[PDB]
């Protein structure tokens, strides 16, 4: 009788949907309108042929095409890979008819931002190992009953967790963060005490038991760029927080501005397809110009300061944030802050 | 209410003591022992600075929490018979956190300009450090209180809009106008806190 | 002692190689655009992150702060 | 776009359109929409079959409730069947009513159960 | 049977993690000879003569890592044995 339950629900649905047909039966005008895609018309007319085969009336049971001006529904044709990421975006809002699909870009820029937020080596390795376990054992777990609903929604995001762990491993490598300690792989370039003795640096370490004895930049051979990531010495420096804060704040702001310009440039595609000259002409253009003029300048200024000022100019090194406050308030004091570059006015 | 009575008793005792002490001292020709200069010159500028720094984030966080709860309770409760309102009405929470974001940025900005000195007497410290400490305290206080009241108003109107949206879909998109107009006062508070400390050169 | 032109050349050439060559030689199937977007945006984000991390160190302003024990130890380890 | 056209009409009434729409539902690649007038649910051409279906669901719900109170697990791993549109289905539901009727009499025998307790309580006045 | 598989799987992965991490940390101590960046902890309040005492003590410290690895490996073997009790 459980089979009968399945059958009963089926026929109930059939009759309920057949109720929707037209409100007349003269000349056999019992007709119902249907949303159906284009790639599956052959199966639909094959179904109609099957229905007439089950019927003894031998009638074509077909009708000609027509078009109206209603709003069609949207369906994201997913496969084993894109589904986990399309479901994540559809959870907040359903795209219009022909909206720029955001899954193809999201599928990657999501774990990247996560890895920026979660940039550690060992934890990333653990996540990718869990991903490998869950991916390889998919067939048995799928054909298995589990009481843990948390595990079901975890299992939904398979390739999510996989790519997330991969980029987490990468960003653990790039910060030279590995369980909170750097990995000195191919050399340090900062502390050379035998060279430091040239610059009046000897016998201080007797008082070293109670002082800190700052290291300067460029007594002649210091500085130099580590080819890959953060120099390991910073990991043991007591003032690491200052440089780490500066570098991380700047990276975060730069990442955020390019994300937004990406957004608006992508929007320009959305409007040009829909044949809306007004929106492109008096929409996209002022907003992109505003975004650029207001913050691409900040990005370029940050990069200029990075590639411009050496160690010997540590006195009166210009500060960008105060210059931005003066950008907003239009205030130019005669002194107190030197111009970062000539002709800034 | 016992707590209100306790607060009233403490407040009334405090002000009665102040009034009586003031009157007897003024009648007693002892105005030379009321030298407010010593009171506002013994205090270090760094105390004023650091109190301002603490408040400039503390009060903003308090306002953010107030608005968060006041809108979230109604958002969660009213969606039982309409799950559609979970994602439509997330703007209020976003603004309730943007308040704290502004507070943190202001804390970072004012946190600068903290170079110590060596003077230990009023004649040696000078006017500049006193101005710095007072200005930083004032900026912290104003930004904190502005963002507090801002967050409270934002949360209240967010609750109202979220609760009203469950009746008819075409309501919220126009009721959010008051929601957006809420944040302007916090923006003004940040601007004034910026301007008050634009000429400090402590060091 | 480290070089700067050599690493920038090596990593820029590697990331250009992947990000440009990968799209050109994909099989003609149904999953073409997905893989193209994945690889291209990967190379972009990856290389940009490395470039920012490396330029943040070029031309430092102040050296590290090292305890005295580390100052003693670095004598006879890095040398 | 996702689709080029989505409002083609290829459906016409027949004497066995039930089988046509059943097979179309089996396909699982269409959605239905009509009845702009929004008539009341009890002015319908097919109201009687919906009422019959509701009666079958009510009877079925009662029997499955009784089964679940028996703590007897149900197994559902067989094939998906095809609905028997001709009048044979009628005979089937007749049998189902008999099943429900048996359950009714079983509850009548639960009257006996009450009598049992009218004596078990009696045992507790042994003193 | 004893120490059912439900927790024994977690125990086995934990033991594998312990063996691997302890072995690698010990090897990092020994091969790099306990560079202060990767090896702060130690026990000596007097080293002003020379580095040889420091190196000897750091070798002594790094020695315990392999004992920890052996204990973790024995734990993993015990858990694997309990898994076979079916």
């Amino acid at each position: 009788i459980r089979v009968w339950f399945i059958k009963v629900r089926k026929m109930k649905a059939i009759y309920h949907t057949l109720n929707l047909c037209n409100i007349d039966v003269t000349q056999k005008c019992l007709i119902a309108e249907v949303w159906c895609p284009v790639t599956d018309l052959d199966s639909i007319q094959f179904a109609l042929r099957r229905g007439t085969e089950h019927s003894g009336s031998t009638v074509p049971s077909i009708l000609n095409r027509m078009q109206t001006n209603q709003t069609p529904p949207t369906y994201n044709k997913t496969n084993k890979f894109t589904h986990g990421f399309q479901n994540i975006v559809d959870a907040y809002g359903i795209g219009t008819y022909r909206e720029i699909n955001p899954a193809p870009y999201t599928v990657i820029t999501f774990p990247f931002l996560f890895a920026v937020m979660f940039g550690d080596f060992g934890h990333g390795i653990l996540m990718t190992l869990f991903a490998v376990w869950m991916v390889l054992r998919e067939s048995r777990i799928l054909s298995q009953k589990h009481e843990n609903e948390m595990f079901s929604m975890v299992f939904s995001g398979r390739y999510i967790i996989l790519l997330m762990g991969l980029f987490s491993i990468y960003t653990g490598l790039i910060y030279n963060d590995c369980f909170s300690k750097s990995l000195n792989i191919f050399g340090s370039s900062w502390s050379v005490r035998p060279m430091f003795t040239q610059g009046n640096w000897t016998e201080e370490t007797l008082l070293g038991s109670s002082v800190l004895q700052l290291n300067p930049a460029i007594p002649g051979v210091f500085g130099g760029p580590y080819p890959f990531g953060i120099d390991p010495i910073w990991n043991i420096a007591t003032n690491k927080l200052t440089f780490l804060n500066s570098f991380k704040m700047k990276m975060s702001v730069i990442l955020g501005i390019i994300h937004m310009l990406f957004g608006v440039s992508l929007s320009l595609f959305n409007h040009i397809y829909f044949k809306k000259p007004l929106n492109i002409y008096f929409g996209f253009i002022p907003e992109i110009i505003f975004m650029s003029s207001l913050f691409g300048y900040l990005v370029i200024l940050i990069f200029y300061k990075w590639t411009a000022y050496d160690a010997h100019s540590s006195r009166n090194a210009p500060s960008l944030l105060i210059h931005f406050i003066n950008m907003f308030l239009f205030s130019y004091p005669e002194s107190g802050n030197a111009m970062l570059y000539s002709g800034q006015k | 209410t016992g707590l209100e009575l306790l607060y009233l008793g403490i407040f009334v005792a405090f002000w009665a003591c102040m009034v009586v002490v003031g009157i007897c001292y003024t009648i007693f020709d002892l105005g030379f022992r009321f030298d407010v200069a010593w009171f506002l010159t013994e205090t270090s500028p760094f105390m004023w600075s650091n109190l301002g720094i603490g408040l400039a984030i503390s009060l903003s966080v308090v306002g953010a929490a107030w608005g968060i709860y006041i809108t979230g309770s109604s958002i969660i409760g009213g969606g039982v018979k309409a799950p559609r309102i979970k994602t439509k009405n997330l703007v209020s929470i976003i603004f309730c956190e943007a308040v704290a974001i502004y507070g943190i940025i202001m804390a970072i900005v004012i946190s600068n300009m903290a170079e110590p000195f060596s003077a230990t007497e009023p004649k040696a410290i000078g006017h500049r450090n006193y101005h710095a400490g007072y200005s930083m305290f004032g900026a912290g206080l104003t930004v904190g209180l502005s963002n507090l009241f801002c967050g409270v108003c934002v949360g209240i109107v967010g609750s109202g809009a979220a609760l009203a949206d469950a009746q008819n879909p075409s309501l919220f998109v126009k009721i959010l106008i008051v929601e957006i107009f809420g944040s302007a006062i916090g923006l003004f508070g940040v601007i004034v806190a910026i301007l008050q400390t634009s000429r400090v050169k402590m060091g | 002692a480290h070089s700067f032109a050599l690493p920038v050349i090596i990593f820029t050439t590697f990331w250009g190689l992947i990000g440009i060559a990968g799209p050109w030689f994909v099989p003609k199937g149904p999953n073409r655009g997905v893989i193209i977007t994945m690889l291209v945006a990967t190379a972009v984000c990856c290389y940009l992150f490395w470039l920012i991390a490396i330029l943040a160190q070029l031309n430092p302003l102040f050296g590290p702060q090292l305890k005295n024990e580390t100052i003693w130890y670095v004598r006879f380890l890095w040398e | 776009r996702s689709e080029e056209m989505t409002l083609a009409q290829l459906f016409l009434q027949s004497e066995a359109a039930y089988c046509c729409v059943s097979e179309l539902g089996e396909l699982g690649k269409v959605q239905f929409r009509d009845l702009n007038p929004d008539v009341n649910v009890f002015q319908r051409k097919f109201v009687n079959e919906v009422r019959r279906c509701e009666e079958m669901d009510r009877k079925l719900r009662f029997v499955e409730k009784e089964i679940r109170k028996a703590n007897i697990p149900i197994m559902d791993t067989g094939e998906n069947p095809e609905v028997p549109f001709p009048r044979d289905m009628i005979d089937l539901e007749a049998n189902f009513e008999k099943i429900e009727n048996e359950l009714k009499e079983i509850n009548t025998n639960q009257e006996a159960l009450k009598r049992n307790f009218l004596e078990l309580t009696e045992l507790k006045f042994i003193l | 049977l004893c120490c059912g598989p439900k927790l024994a799987a977690c125990g086995i992965v934990l033991s594998a993690w312990g063996v691997i991490m302890l072995i690698m940390l010990g090897i990092f101590f020994n091969v790099h000879s306990a560079v202060l960046i990767e090896d702060v902890p130690f026990t000596e309040k007097d080293f002003e003569n020379g580095p040889q005492n420091i190196y000897n003590l750091y070798e002594q410290v790094s020695y315990n890592c392999f004992i920890a690895a052996g204990l973790y490996l024995l734990l993993g073997g015990f858990s694997f044995c309990q898994v076979r009790l079916n």
